[PDB]
């Protein structure tokens, strides 16, 4: 039937990464969530007029299980590499996440998007020009998202699906 | 009819329920949201006890109420005014007779004593199961001691004197089975010869048993204080979640050790024996319900350095390929089969903690702290109940001990395991991947041969236990 | 996984809490800390079926005797515990049996009669007298020691089987 895309969210912990998938999968208009509910990470969407099913793996909270990253990453067809725009270290981590994805998938051309996430009102420390330059150096899209208003969230996931479709 | 209550002007917990101060879910009621005053009223309700609510509240309340303020509020709850004599009592007294005091006696028996006892039960649970509030705030402890130590009156006396003693014991602070644990098993390494201990020289049954005891102890040591508020992800995680982080770092180190044992065995035949031995350890982990151990092994086999070793995988016996594949399928579809298996086995077990962490974090991030209703902000208690359902499941699997004997030398060997040495993580995992490329080069590079490194027999003793008289 | 709500009742000091903690943690509590109300959970396979036991540990002290209806309404089965070296605790059993029957409005409530502290030599309630009472109630009688674990699983899991067949 319809195509299913296995997407994987990766990025530093402790800086609101989990809000991206929560806001996507959520009842958009009721701020509520039970992650234990079977298929709280599956969503049927229409992208460019074609219906598909998103299966999103977000292991937020398990970042200290660093030897499990390979196993989790290998399940994915496309990757959202997420940093927080007020945490420079999480932005500096992106290079090694991308290198690890390429190794696990054994490909130099893995569908992925760079996501700069605004997780609170603390001062931004990564300017969008810096993140655009990094994404261009990798040949991948850059999307900025708000962890509170849902802005950019659909764009991040839909852009990644387009990267998969056009691979 | 119902008992009359004190005036809400002299006793705040007698205010009527309304949607402006409490909201119930759709046979005791379940609270969706409420003011802190209403939460404490229902925590100590005169009509029924709710021990699960006490645990939920004491586990999660610090996200909406400070410990010092909680103590002030339950002391306020405790100090209930007694009603005045009724008209019939008045008329008896005016005639020099003793009043019946029917309404006063009922209010004592059916309101004051149950509420006061339930306040004391909150104090008792607080001290016994959430004592860290008092370890971290000596003045809070002094206030609790003073409150308990000055409760007068004979109805509460037994529990006041008991709680005083419990507090004193907690300040200065044994397992029975009727079956004997099985005999410790030895292979090439003999007892006391710790310098020869290694993956292939210890008995694979005993490797799995001693890692299960170690991992069970690490699992059982994690308290809810390390989890609520997602504190293991925040900047102070080393301060607030030390037992959890020790447990995770053990799991990571063991996975890396398995990978290192594999890729540093350059001879193909020897490496097949190493991988086969690790799968035998995985089989014993499965038999012991050590799911953390199962996934430590599966994570190693799915790592980039090991996963690509097609020549090694080809020679693994079919029955061991099936054991590894079955273990891997536990994690598929967001751990569907693992979750079902955990809920079906007979404990003791060692759960995989990572799923709990993700679910606690997402519950906290995905639900608001307050609900706004009729201009008022109500504490969203349903969110805290969901968190406490997870911490309660964790605690349920922490109760049952393993009937296995500790071997102190094998325990120390695995406690001191340090596969990374002084290397940083990236340097070390790049080393492992480069070893993988050395021992099985990318096609079309030919497969080289390598000399043996082990001087002792590679044949496994197997994983079925032995039993001499 | 089926869930079972068990309630442990009986006079103060007979060992309700020690029995429960021995079941849950395999540990014997030496201290006598009078209970107000505690609850425990245990996943366990019984007769090949996994279930989840919710165990309510109640107050034996007479000062809490007016607070029992609420927990008797919710419980599905009851361990009625006395101590075999305390005759008064055995005489108290019938008050608990009658109250449970009144509250649940039923003559057919799952129950097990438990004679605890059977590790102690100085017995004052004979097994025959307790067995006669259990027969008059239609329920089994199991002697236990929270100290040695004798009979402990038998008592709780027998009660589960009675709820299951109810
Ligand atoms: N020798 C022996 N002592 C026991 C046994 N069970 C309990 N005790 C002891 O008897 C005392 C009372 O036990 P406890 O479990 O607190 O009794 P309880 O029925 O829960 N009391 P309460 O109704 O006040 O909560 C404790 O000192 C405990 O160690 C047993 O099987 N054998
Ligand atoms: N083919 C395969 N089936 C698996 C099931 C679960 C985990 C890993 C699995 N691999 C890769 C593998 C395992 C072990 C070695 Cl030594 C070399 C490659
Ligand atoms: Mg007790
Ligand atoms: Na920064």
């Amino acid at each position: 039937g319809m195509t299913e895309y296995k997407l994987v969210v990766v990025g530093a912990g402790g800086v609101g990464k989990s809000a991206l998938t929560i806001q996507l999968i959520q009842n958009h208009f009721v701020d509520e969530y039970d992650p234990t509910i079977e298929d709280s990470y599956r969503k049927q969407v229409v992208i460019d007029g074609e219906t598909c099913l998103l299966d999103i793996l977000d292991t937020a909270g398990q970042e200290e299980y660093s030897a499990m990253r390979d196993q989790y990453m290998r399940t994915g067809e496309g990757f959202l590499c997420v940093f927080a725009i007020n945490n420079t270290k999480s932005f500096e981590d992106i290079h090694q996440y991308r290198e690890q994805i390429k190794r696990v998938k054994d490909s130099d051309d893995v569908p992925m998007v760079l996501v700069g996430n605004k997780c609170d009102l603390a001062a931004r420390t990564v300017e969008s020009r810096q993140a655009q330059d990094l994404a261009r150096s990798y040949g991948i899209p850059y999307i900025e998202t708000s962890a509170k208003t849902r802005q950019g969230v659909e764009d991040a996931f839909y852009t990644l699906v387009r990267e998969i479709r056009q691979h | 009819g119902q008992m009359r209550l004190p005036s809400a002007d002299v006793y705040r917990f007698a205010e009527p329920d309304s949607e402006e101060n409490i909201i119930f879910e759709e046979g005791i009621p379940i609270i969706k949201a409420g003011t802190v005053i209403k939460l404490i009223e229902r925590l100590t309700y005169h009509m029924y006890a709710d021990p699960n609510f006490v645990r939920t509240f004491l586990t999660t309340y610090r996200s909406f109420c400070k410990p010092q303020e909680l103590l002030s509020l339950i002391i306020e709850r405790f100090e209930i005014p007694e009603p005045e004599p009724t008209e019939a009592d008045r008329i008896a007294i005016e005639n020099g007779d003793q009043p019946l005091s029917a309404e006063l006696k009922r209010f004592r028996k059916e309101y004051i004593q149950p509420v006061q006892l339930r306040v004391l039960n909150v104090c008792r649970h607080w001290v016994e199961h959430h004592f860290y509030d008092f370890e971290r705030d000596a003045y809070l402890l002094q206030r609790m001691e003073e409150f308990i130590g000055t409760v007068r009156g004979k109805a509460m006396k037994k529990w006041v004197e008991s709680i005083t003693k419990i507090i004193q014991r907690k300040k200065i602070a044994n397992i029975t089975f009727q079956s004997s644990p099985p005999t410790v098993e030895w292979h090439i390494s003999r007892p006391g010869h710790i310098e020869t201990f290694d993956l292939l020289t210890l008995h694979p049954i005993e490797i799995a048993r001693q890692l299960t005891l170690l991992e069970s102890d690490l699992y059982r040591a994690v308290q809810p204080s390390e989890l609520v508020g997602s504190v293991w992800t925040k900047e102070d995680k080393e301060i607030n979640s030390p037992n959890l982080l020790k447990m995770i770092r053990h799991t990571t180190n063991l996975t890396l050790w398995f990978e290192k044992c594999i890729v540093e065995t350059e001879n193909l035949e020897e490496r097949v024996a190493v991988v086969s031995r690790i799968i035998e350890i995985l089989q014993v982990f499965q038999e012991l319900n050590n799911f953390n151990g199962v996934l430590e092994v599966v994570s190693a086999m799915n790592s980039s350095p090991v996963y690509r070793l097609d020549h090694t995988f080809e020679q693994i016996p079919s029955r061991q390929k099936k054991i590894l594949e079955e273990a891997h399928e536990l994690s598929e579809d967001h751990y569907k089969k693992y979750l079902a298996k955990l809920r079906s086995i007979n404990p003791p077990c060692v759960p995989f903690f990572g799923i709990y962490l993700t679910n606690i974090l997402k519950t906290e991030e995905g639900n608001p702290e307050v609900l706004k209703r009729h201009g008022k902000e109500l504490i969203n208690f349903s969110k805290r109940r969901k968190v406490a359902e997870i911490t309660g499941e964790i605690q349920q699997y922490q109760n049952q001990p393993y009937c296995l004997r500790v071997e102190s030398d094998i325990k120390r060997f695995f406690e001191n395991l340090n596969p990374m040495g002084n290397s940083m993580e990236k340097e070390f995992t790049d080393y492992l991947f480069n070893k993988s490329l050395e021992i099985e080069p990318r096609n079309p590079k030919p497969l080289p041969r390598f000399p043996k490194k082990y001087s002792y027999p590679l044949k496994s003793p197997g994983v079925r236990p032995s039993n001499p008289r």
